[PDB]
């Protein structure tokens, strides 16, 4: 209506093309890596106050 | 006739959108790259620590 802008079109291969394009960008190095400090820091304090 | 030049302004209304596209991709990539530092650079101090 009025302007002719459609709320939504039928998808297209070259659209197909970015939506395959299209993914979430990960964190599994960040999280693995966030772990392994976490972890050391906590073996590290196992002995690290004075007894 | 008539009717093909809101076709017209309307495909320079979705080369604008494009163009915003752009701007936000780089935007999106200038936050990715700040994070990434920041988490970065934390991880580096804490094992200078």
């Amino acid at each position: 209506n009025d302007n002719p802008i459609p709320k939504s079109v039928p998808l297209h291969p070259k659209s197909g093309k970015y939506f395959h394009n299209l993914h979430a960008r990960d964190l599994s190095n960040i999280y693995q890596q966030c772990y392994k400090q976490i972890d050391e820091t906590i073996n590290q304090l196992v002995d690290s106050t004075s007894p | 006739l008539k009717d093909k030049k809101p076709f017209a302004n309307t495909k320079k209304t979705l080369e604008n959108q494009v163009e915003e596209l752009t701007e936000k991709c780089s935007l999106k990539t200038d936050e990715f790259l700040k994070a990434k530092e920041k988490i970065n650079e934390i991880f580096e101090k804490l094992n200078t620590i």
